[PDB]
């Protein structure tokens, strides 16, 4: 046929983990992801979710077993702090994400494992070939992109992004589209400041080094007061 | 050279392997056979790339399940 | 069911039935033993009357035998592994492998691949000779490591009639030493009633023999032609 | 093994032809996907060395580790020896690792197919070998992989002689475009082509050259209809 | 690996029905050296030489011919090529030709009951101990010595005719015309340096292929014998 | 099944090691403002049986307490290597006990190196870990089989997990001292409980600031000694007076 | 379905190769009681010889771990025999590792855990037992633990075991329930031990003639078993009683 | 039904069946018998003839284990082979090691040991052979019995194979007559009763009955086989025997 | 861990490391156990095992907290209080597993469900035992002070007095003392170019 069932069904498993986005600028990188219908007592600062940071220049938007995706999290961490000790230089993104997408395939080549059930949409900027956008899924393949979405309702965000993405945009123009396109492929009746996660990349604060925030829950009320609703 | 050096990097098995002698001369062949025989379904079976540990019920036939040395402090 | 270590609900091995198998598909092969000098006669398979007739009489060290009644790598196997297994004890010690441990050390090897999960036993009958501290010795081997002395026997494909003449001629060989002279000829006509229409010739027939002062020597030969 | 060459039956076309003095290869690609980036997305034709190529259809995960395989292999045997291995023997490592991970159960075959291509340093033959899961090496002065190659292979073969290789890479390349041309209704943009020169000089042509060979095929298919 | 209610191994008799629709390879012994051919089947005319080389060379001493997947083979045929010469680079002789025999064909024991090299194989060469001598070799542990013998899908009732038309004093060229006689009997085809290759394995010569330009003067050697 | 993927994407064997974790004899604990517990009901058999040897609470690091539902056994060495970790990785390199997100993490690495490797099943256990640090404060996880973890407010797992949580959904809120949240912890436990409501049938245990008195030793002010505090039947009984 | 024949849960989270190594602890049909005195802890088992050639001196469920410590096995009596190895191996190298003799506690504990290995592992199968304890502990006195092929463990007061085990136990019960202590209420071990055999003549019906009678006994500096004519001591005593 | 296929999996009613099925080998082997004695112990053994081609010298079917202990089997008899190769060196290494002999009991339960780890995993499978054996120690004269699952137990008389059931008529039988038991000359004389007596349920096979004993007196503590004179002379107490009926 | 060998010989052909050459002493008491250090050298094991140590001062804060750490997964292993020979047997298999090439010289005192107890380490694992003992160069003054004044049962109070005349033989004391009912006490010291940036 070939095929590989598990991996159909892997690819099947990330279709269940909910929706999340990541834009390019012109001059950075976003990323949006959902947090799914959850209870009133969960801790909303302290839970990492959704996305997280792999070195001072490189983050991810997770979609998966979340507890799968934390070891190749802290492997993309330790590769990219050896890298950053061997080269005295920073890790490029797509170096990075051609390690951690091999680990996903070296498992999908075997029978003695299960493949890793997640998805992987990575932000960074390196001085090869400035910011990237690069996506990669339980066989172990990725592609680079300038807008793209992993997990639940993947087809229904990339309807969302296909034809008003512009490929000029800034930073600030994409922290829009991600909330146009979340809300629009929202898996809630709609979205609250503490259902979502956002981190951003930019050049530093102005020229030299790299800018690499991840928004704290009242930083994300600043960006749905803006293209909110009425 | 370091007198203490290969003597320590092979000290976990190689006490292991004595111990086991001190099992063959106590209770027969019977005992090392069943515990070795036990360390090679516990330890070949420990498949994953990622994990580099060894095995959690290692401890648990190792009498390491509640104690410490450097070489687990210093990887 | 097939499967290598596991038992019947009647309590058998299939696995090592089938082993025995190998015994109905193997050709023949005849021996027997004296005061002085034993001997085994093993007659030979081909694919066409071109092709060159199959080797079945080895030796080790011109101490010990050895011929096959079924796969000959299986016993080939065997051959090396106690070839080396009389060579070993030769160089170490400067002794040599009285026969007594050859059927014990078989016995040992074979049974362990019906023991652990792993590859099957050696599919085949084996007939081992050698000669002593004291004594010529015949051992039959039997897959799933049984040895039995037997004072003669026969091996392979309805091998019955090499067994009921050894028994029906218990004069002839059992009481001949000194000269290996009726052991030969009376071997042969055992393996040579056997055959129900087929042919008896001076490259399809070969004999093993075994005893004090003869430095073990493989009759396939020309010389051959002493003994048809 | 017979699923598995089922995974190139189910990859994308790729295609080749030797020439006197050139080999080319060329992939049918699907572009971009409306929002993908050219220059963050990865040629399906790949180096393994400045004199080595290969190309591929069926896993493109299972092809990344071969090709990675292919790569520290073609380095190591390059530091081993000062030899920058030769293309026979690059073809003979990747498919004898097609070969190891056929024999066992556990470690099941890369779902993939290649053609393997190059120069050996003053060898102008264009070496070309095709692999498959079982680890083969058949050589061939043409050859298609993937799926359609139905179409691919019988216009290839009514086309060239083994014994008539194109010395310009005018010829090299007009003949292969042509041929992915049957199969990509979705329209010439899809194509990527690849070539490797002697000495290490492999290149690769741009979207705008292959355009000046698909806008010289089509003007001389619509002479040959008014012909 | 697995046993049947008869004495044979399945994953050898499932895997060796593969070579009886393989191609046609046939070797001939003579007096004065061997003859190895074959039908020179390619997937396309687009296919050079100097890759699936259905015949390659061991040695200036040995050849092999094959009828499934060469390049399994091949992998074997490494280790062939290597094990003999390093015998010859240790020792300073050429390996006496069936002691590499069982050598290359032993690697389908691996030390157990294996999944097959799913080819049968035919090395043949000379040496000063048993002349020139033409072998088989299988998935199992086996040989031959000097006469005709074919693999894949013509042998065996080209075996009918290979018996046959077969006798000891022949020179070399008469195993040549004889070689072709037979490798057209069963392809539905024109045999030429296209459709069939050759070789001759000498003293003179030592293993060698026949070339292009030598495959058409003894084609046309047969096809003007035709008329006999 | 070893825990390979069925036919829509899910684990198999990890949705029975939870249903293994459901079975289980309730645990819950409560983050409060100047404060964690962690609380359970124990059961053992007979007036024979002891509840009251190695307890189905304990003690992880001198501030971080444990308590699980599911498989007893499964937790017991999950806490035992637990502070084996604890030790090994942190206390030996950095001379401080790991904050309660990193040793959380271990845990959580032991349960999904389970759902992944050869020639094992998933833990049965759900394992509530909470605990003080200095810089992030009074918090509280849940640890799952399948390796995930949530930090929450408060939380409860096993048997009376669904009427536990919807009571704590309904009652925890932003003012809650840790006394209260014990008098809501105890009526939420007097309604897990299937045998008698006592200081035996409940284990109950806190961290909230230090006691010096429990360092076995003064003379360094340095030192503030334990943050955890194993309850005795005595000190429960007096709470169970008011309940 | 194939979730029944290894360690892995089926669809309601159950362990069969553990509930069917609970079955195998009835094979023997053997009943046996352990209780503790002010200074002793004893145990007790019923004895079957069905062969006429059988020697009684052999049919052996006591066992020594070490000179303080000993248990009791329900289950067969290969799987018991290979319980008693790991134990003393336990025990053993406990004092090496730390100094001091094995505490009862951390044995059982120890035990349990290692039976926590064949409950995860799908390629091993648990032991088909039911252990039971007997040491004098100097951080507890006399002590009692279960131990059952899951890796359950629990300390006790005392206990007892087999296919009518909830009969000897039920009527264990109704004695604490009056006396209301700890233990049997009674100093010398000899005492105990008649209390015992008193509660275990009544509970299983079938009068012990001495041969159903096999029992160890543990006290501050050893644990020991019943020579032929020492169990004969207290068969007279209790038969002197009523 | 249908865990059958497999060492290490119980059965609902919590079995092993590699139990169940590898008892069924022994049953369908070799009868044979043993005794202890007040001074020592005896083995009797079966030496079944189903063609005169043996060299019934070297056939021989007891085993002796240590200079004061022997051994013998039933069952696919290649796997007591074994049992006793390295119950030899095991024996051996213990003599070398302590500077005295190994006790009877030591020994039963290291070989119980070695056939019950074969019981627990299904990277092997059982022995499918049961052993009786026996010797001479300073706490006396021992026998014991051992069967595939690992299981033993101590014995004043023992009995195996198809013969069995009335085998278990002349023991019992035994015992119920002498309260005492034997010193081992009567012993020897008794048990070639017995297994000729066991042969009621077949017809048209041969056999020769071959002896072992150790004692106090009977030798001096050192294991022999019992032939010729005694031997014959409790053959021929024998024949007369189930020519009673 | 070894690393980095092989290369320091060539190097040296180093700084010196901070060794403790100074005196400690421990003295079994009417009630408990005493020790005390001419001061920091008094490190605990756990709440009521102390050690007073001497040498390479890495080496004894080092191996100490090691041990402390097996003993403190002990007493949560056990559900029990630890023992002196606990740590004794310990330090005993731990130094032995490194030669005396980690080079303490180490008191173990302190009291448990058992009792009382005093012991010594010396480099190579070896072990001494007694009423009193005195280590670190100081020790040959109070060999001679211990052994005349101690007597049979000296309280708190004298075992103090005579540990500060101990250490006083061979100006400033750190002392702790394991009281068989208590928590265990501890007492220290009881006797022109300019350029500039925002970085």
């Amino acid at each position: 046929e070939g095929r590989l069932y598990q991996v159909e069904y892997a690819l099947e498993s990330i279709s269940h983990a909910g929706t999340a986005i990541g834009i390019m600028a012109s001059d950075g990188i976003v990323l949006a992801a959902e947090r799914k219908v959850t209870s009133t007592l969960l801790e909303q600062d302290t839970s990492t979710e959704k996305l997280y940071k792999l070195n001072d220049k490189i983050a991810v938007a997770v979609a998966g077993l979340t507890a799968d995706a934390e070891i190749l999290i802290n492997t993309a961490r330790i590769h990219a702090q050896n890298y950053l000790k061997t080269y005295n230089e920073d890790i490029p993104v797509e170096i990075l994400v051609r390690r951690l997408s091999d680990i996903k395939q070296g498992y999908t080549q075997h029978g003695g494992l299960r493949p890793f059930g997640v998805s992987f949409i990575y932000a960074g900027y390196d001085d090869r070939y400035g910011y990237q956008l690069y996506t990669s899924n339980p066989s172990g393949n990725y592609t680079g992109w300038k807008a793209i979405s992993v997990g639940a309702n993947t087809s229904a965000a990339q309807t969302l992004l296909q034809m008003d993405y512009k490929d000029d945009m800034k930073v600030d123009d994409a922290i829009e589209l991600a909330l146009k396109t979340l809300s629009k492929t929202t898996d809630s009746s709609a979205l609250t400041y503490d259902r979502l996660e956002f981190a951003t990349i930019r050049k530093g604060a102005n020229d030299g080094e790299v800018y690499q925030k991840i928004f704290k829950p009242q930083e994300i009320k600043d960006i749905l007061v803006k293209t909110g609703i009425t | 050279r370091h007198p203490l050096e290969s003597t320590l990097k092979n000290w976990e098995t190689t006490q292991r392997q004595r111990q086991m002698e001190q099992y063959r001369q106590i209770f027969g062949i019977a005992e090392p056979m069943k515990r070795t025989m036990e360390m090679e379904i516990v330890n070949r079976t420990d498949f994953n790339p990622l994990s580099t540990n060894g095995s959690i019920h290692r401890d648990i036939l190792l009498n390491k399940e509640c104690s410490i040395d450097w070489e687990d402090v210093y990887p | 069911d097939g499967d290598t270590v596991t038992f019947s609900p009647t309590g058998r091995l299939f696995q090592v039935e089938y082993a025995l198998e190998a015994i109905k598909q193997g050709s023949v092969t005849v021996g027997l033993r004296s005061n002085t000098h034993a001997v085994l006669v093993a007659l030979k398979r081909n694919a066409d009357e071109l092709s060159s007739y199959q080797k079945k009489i080895i030796k080790c060290d011109e101490h010990m035998g050895l011929s096959l009644a079924g796969l000959a790598p299986d016993a080939r196997v065997l051959s090396n592994y106690l070839r080396q297994q009389c060579n070993y004890s030769s160089l170490v010690f400067n002794r040599k492998l009285a026969v007594e441990r050859a059927g014990h050390l078989l016995c040992d090897k074979a049974q362990k691949n019906t023991q652990s999960y792993g590859g099957r036993p050696y599919g085949v009958g084996l007939l081992i000779i050698g000669y002593d501290k004291s004594g010529a010795h015949l051992l039959e081997f039997q897959p799933s490591g049984n040895v039995t002395e037997l004072y003669g026997t026969a091996i392979g494909a309805r091998s019955q009639g090499a067994k009921t003449y050894l028994e029906r001629t218990l004069d002839t060989f059992i009481k001949i030493d000194g000269n290996p002279d009726e052991l030969i000829k009376a071997g042969v006509e055992a393996i040579s009633q056997s055959l129900r229409d087929e042919s008896l010739t001076v490259d399809n027939l070969s004999i093993a023999i075994v005893g004090k002062d003869t430095p073990f020597t493989i009759y396939d030969g020309e010389a051959v032609a002493k003994y048809i | 093994v017979e699923y598995a060459l089922e995974a190139v039956k189910r990859g994308t076309c790729a295609v080749g032809v030797k020439g006197k003095n050139c080999v080319v290869l060329g992939c049918e690609r699907r572009s971009t996907l409306k929002l993908q980036d050219t220059r963050i997305t990865p040629s399906k034709v790949s180096k393994i060395d400045s004199h080595v190529v290969l190309s591929f259809s069926g896993l493109n995960a299972d092809s990344r580790i071969l090709i990675e395989k292919a790569r520290v292999e073609a380095q190591s045997h390059r530091l081993t020896l000062e030899d920058p291995v030769t293309v026979e023997y690059l073809t003979r490592y990747v498919a004898g690792v097609q070969q190891r991970y056929t024999q066992s159960g556990g470690v099941r075959p890369f779902g993939v197919s290649t053609l393997i291509a190059g120069f050996d340093p003053r060898d102008d033959e264009p070496k070309l070998y095709q692999t498959e899961p079982s680890g083969i090496y058949s050589s061939w002065s043409a050859q298609t992989i993937g799926r359609n190659s139905k179409t691919v292979r019988e216009f290839l073969e009514k086309n060239y002689d083994r014994k008539e290789p194109p010395a310009t890479v005018e010829e090299c390349v007009k003949l292969t475009v042509r041929s992915l041309l049957e199969v990509v209704q979705t329209g010439a943009k899809n194509i990527e082509i690849t070539v490797v020169k002697p000495d290490s000089d492999i290149v690769a042509l741009s979207s705008e050259e292959i355009n000046q060979y698909v806008t010289q095929i089509e003007q001389e298919k619509q002479e040959q209809q008014e012909q | 690996s697995t046993f049947s209610p008869e004495g044979r191994l399945f994953q050898v008799e499932y895997s060796l029905e593969a070579i009886k629709l393989g191609s046609t390879a046939i070797g001939i012994a003579t007096k004065e050296g061997v003859v190895l051919g074959v039908e020179k089947r390619a997937t396309s005319p687009l296919l050079e030489s100097d890759s699936i080389e259905k015949i390659v060379e061991i040695d200036r001493h040995i050849g092999c011919a094959m009828s499934g997947l060469t390049a399994d083979a091949r992998s074997m045929i490494e280790h062939a090529r290597t094990a003999a010469v390093t015998h010859n680079l240790y020792y300073d002789e050429d390996i006496n030709v069936e002691s590499l025999t069982q050598s290359v064909c032993d690697l389908a024991l691996r030390r157990l009951m294996s999944r097959p090299f799913g080819v049968a194989l035919l090395i043949a060469g000379h040496d000063a101990d048993d002349g020139y001598q033409l072998f088989h070799a299988e998935p199992s542990g086996t040989f031959y010595r000097y006469n005709a013998k074919a693999i894949g899908s013509g042998s065996e009732g080209a075996q009918a005719e290979l018996l046959n038309e077969w006798h000891s004093s022949l020179t070399l060229k008469e195993a040549e015309l004889l070689v072709l006689k037979i490798l057209k009997q069963v392809m539905e085809e024109k045999l030429d340096e296209n459709n069939a290759q050759l070789s001759c394995i000498t003293k003179q010569d030592g293993f060698k292929i026949y070339d292009n330009e030598k495959t058409a003067e003894l084609i046309k050697e047969l096809k003007e014998k035709e008329a006999a | 099944s070893l825990t390979t993927f069925s036919p829509s994407g899910k684990l198999g064997q990890i949705d029975y090691a939870l249903t293994a974790v459901k079975q289980g004899v309730t645990s819950l604990g409560i983050k409060a403002t100047n404060g964690v517990v962690i609380a359970t009901e124990k059961k053992s058999s007979s007036p024979l049986a002891m509840s009251e040897t190695l307890s189905k609470v304990s003690l992880l690091t001198p501030d971080i307490g444990a308590v699980y539902s599911g498989m007893g056994p499964d937790y017991r060495v999950l806490v035992d290597k637990s502070r084996k970790v604890a030790h090994t990785s942190y206390k030996r390199i950095y001379g401080e006990y790991p904050p309660t997100k990193l040793l959380v993490s271990e845990v959580a690495k032991i349960m999904q190196e389970a759902t992944q490797s050869g020639g094992v099943r998933p833990f049965g256990v759900s394992l509530l870990i909470a605990g003080h640090d200095e810089f992030n404060g009074f918090s509280l996880y849940q640890v799952d089989p399948s390796g995930s973890y949530f930090p929450w407010k408060a939380t409860a797992i096993g048997k009376g997990s669904v009427a536990a949580k919807t009571f704590l959904e309904k009652r925890w809120n932003d003012e809650l001292e840790l006394e209260d949240a014990i008098h809501i912890a105890l009526l939420t436990l007097k309604e897990s409980v299937e045998g008698e409501f006592n200081g035996d049938t409940i284990e109950l245990a806190i961290i909230g600031d230090e006691n010096p008195d429990l360092l076995g030793y003064t003379g360094i002010p340095t030192d503030k000694g334990p943050r955890f505090r194993k309850l005795t039947s005595q000190e429960i009984n007096d709470r169970l007076e008011a309940l | 379905g194939y979730d029944r024949h290894i360690t892995i849960f089926s669809p309601e989270g159950r362990l069969y190769q553990v509930e069917y190594a609970f079955k195998a602890t009835n094979q023997t049909n053997i009943n046996s009681l352990a209780v503790r005195g002010k200074d002793c802890t004893v145990v007790i088992s019923q004895k079957k010889v069905p062969d006429k050639l059988l020697d009684p001196t052999t049919v052996s469920y006591i066992f020594c771990i070490s000179r303080t410590i000993g248990m009791v096995v329900n289950g067969p009596i290969p799987d018991a025999r290979n319980a008693a190895l790991r134990a003393k191996a336990e025990a053993a190298e406990f004092r090496y590792k730390y100094g001091y003799d094995m505490p009862c506690d951390v044995l059982a504990k120890r035990m349990a855990n290692l039976s926590q290995i064949y409950t995860q592992r799908a390629y091993m199968r648990p032991l088909g037992v039911i252990l039971t304890f007997v040491s004098v502990d100097e951080e507890l006195g006399p002590s009692i633990y279960k131990t059952d092929p899951a890796g359950y463990y629990v300390g006790y007061k005392a206990t007892a075991t087999g296919p009518k085990q909830q009969e000897i136990t039920t009527n264990l019960e109704n004695h604490f329930k009056k006396s209301k202590i700890d233990h049997i209420n009674e100093e010398s071990w000899e005492k105990v031990v008649e209390f015992a055999i008193t509660h275990m003549i009544d509970a299983l019906g079938t009068e012990f003639s001495k041969n159903d009678l096999e029992v160890g006994v543990a006290t501050k500096d050893k644990f020991f078993t019943l020579s032929a004519e020492n169990i004969e001591e207290r068969l007279v005593a209790i038969a002197e009683q009523d | 039904t249908g865990y059958d296929l497999s060492n290490s999996v119980f059965s609902p009613d919590g079995r092993n069946f590699q139990v169940e099925y590898a008892v069924k080998a022994v049953e369908n082997g070799t009868t044979s018998i043993g005794i202890k004695c007040n001074d020592g112990v005896v083995f009797a053994v079966e030496k079944l003839i189903t063609s005169k081609l043996l060299v019934p010298q070297k056939n021989v079917k007891i085993q002796v284990v240590d200079r004061h202990i022997g051994c013998v089997y039933s069952g696919l008899i290649p796997d007591g082979r074994h049992l006793v190769n390295r119950g030899r060196e095991e024996a051996a290494s213990f003599k070398k090691l302590y500077k005295t002999p190994i006790p009877i009991p030591a020994f039963a339960d290291r070989l119980g040991q070695y056939v019950q780890a074969h019981t627990l995993y299904n990277s092997v499978r059982p022995f499918g052979v049961s052993t009786i054996f026996g010797g001479v120690d300073k706490n006396g004269a021992h026998l014991y019995m051992l069967e595939p699952s690992g299981s033993y137990w101590g014995y004043k008389g023992a009995a195996t194979g198809k013969g069995r059931q009335s085998a278990k008529a002349e023991l019992e039988k035994l015992v119920d007559h002498h309260p005492e038991g034997l010193s081992a000359r009567e012993a020897v004389k008794q048990a070639a009763k017995i297994i000729y007596l066991a042969h009621e349920d077949n017809k048209e096979k041969d056999f020769e009955l071959e002896i072992s004993w150790c004692s106090l007196s009977e030798t001096n503590g050192l294991h022999k086989f019992v032939k010729g004179d005694l031997l014959q002379e409790a053959i021929d107490f024998a024949q007369k025997e189930i020519n009673g009926d | 861990s070894f690393d980095n060998y092989q290369r320091n010989n060539f190097l040296a052909e180093q700084p010196k490391a901070t060794s403790t050459g100074t005196t400690i002493v421990g003295v079994k008491f009417n009630n408990g156990v005493v020790i005390a250090a001419d001061t920091a050298k008094l490190h605990r094991i756990s709440p009521k095992i102390w050690c007073a140590g001497a040498g390479t001062a890495a080496d004894t804060e080092a191996v100490t907290q090691l041990i402390g750490s097996n003993i403190e997964l002990h007493s949560l292993y056990t559900s029990r209080e630890p023992r002196v020979v606990s740590a004794l047997q310990m330090l005993k298999q731990h130094l032995f597993k490194y030669q005396g090439h980690i080079g303490a010289y180490l008191i173990v005192a302190g009291v448990d469900p058992t009792g009382s107890h005093l012991f010594s380490i010396h480099a190579h694992g070896s072990t001494d035992v007694g009423y009193y003992l005195s280590l670190g160069s100081g020790s040959l003054a109070a060999m001679a002070v211990l052994e005349s004044h101690w007597k049979q049962d000296l309280t708190k109070e004298e075992a103090i007095k005579l540990a500060s005349d101990a250490i006083q033989a061979g100006s400033n004391v750190d002392v702790c003392v394991m009281e068989i009912g208590k928590d265990a006490e501890y007492l220290r010291n009881y006797l022109a170019v300019l350029k500039e940036s925002i970085v």
